[PDB]
């Protein structure tokens, strides 16, 4: 299978034609997406067979083919892209400065982008392109518009 | 059944459409990994 780094988009044939469920990253051989775009399901390249290797449903987080690699983090202070694949659509740089959600167990930097549902995954990135967390677990805001968290996981 | 397709290279890109506000905003995360809004 493919197994070069970027960014790939998540697709189902399960549904009418093919449908976008979202996207992912493949960094060092490992393939990175949100919970909730796969279900922890196994995944297609060519023939080539991408297994889940870690996942964690409250971070909303899986890893395919080995360990979580992305550990780079928003520095709280600059302005970050969301390298957004929307479906159908050319993937497109958005520059943003990071709002924060407040929890009792600290803050989390949060972006306040729309896109489809089937952009879930999409990879946030630093000013050296470093994926700092992907885009897609948030929330609808008192006007019905969707601010996202950077959900960022955890290298051993 | 699910398969993936490569959509681009991961890069920062000078003079991106610049956009979106900064909220800060109190959040709950449940055990379903359901974010809400605390008020
Ligand atoms: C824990 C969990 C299950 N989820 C299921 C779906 C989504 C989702 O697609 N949300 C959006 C709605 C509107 N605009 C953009 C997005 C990203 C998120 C999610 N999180």
């Amino acid at each position: 299978g493919e197994t070069t780094d970027g960014v790939y988009r998540v697709m189902t044939r399960r549904l009418l034609g093919s449908t976008q469920v979202g996207v992912g990253v493949m960094q060092e051989g490992v393939f990175h997406t949100m919970w909730h775009v796969t279900k922890g399901a196994a995944l297609r390249s060519g023939e080539g067979r991408l297994d889940p290797y870690w996942g964690d449903v409250k971070q909303d987080l899986v890893s395919y083919c080995g360990p979580w690699k992305l550990d780079a983090a928003w520095d709280g202070l600059s302005e970050v892209q969301l390298l957004a694949v929307p479906p159908g659509e050319r993937a497109k740089n958005i520059q943003t400065l990071p709002g924060i959600f407040k929890t009792k167990d600290g803050d989390i930097g949060a972006v306040a982008l729309d896109y489809p549902a089937g952009t879930s995954g999409s990879p946030i990135l630093d000013k050296c392109g470093r994926v700092i967390g992907l885009y897609g677990n948030g929330v609808v805001i008192k006007n019905g518009s969707y601010v996202s968290a950077i959900t960022q996981g955890k290298r051993e | 059944d699910m398969y993936i397709e490569r959509a681009g290279d991961i890069t920062w890109e000078k003079d991106a459409e610049v956009t979106g506000n900064s909220p800060r905003l109190d959040v709950a995360l449940d055990e379903s990994g359901d974010f809400s809004l605390v008020e």
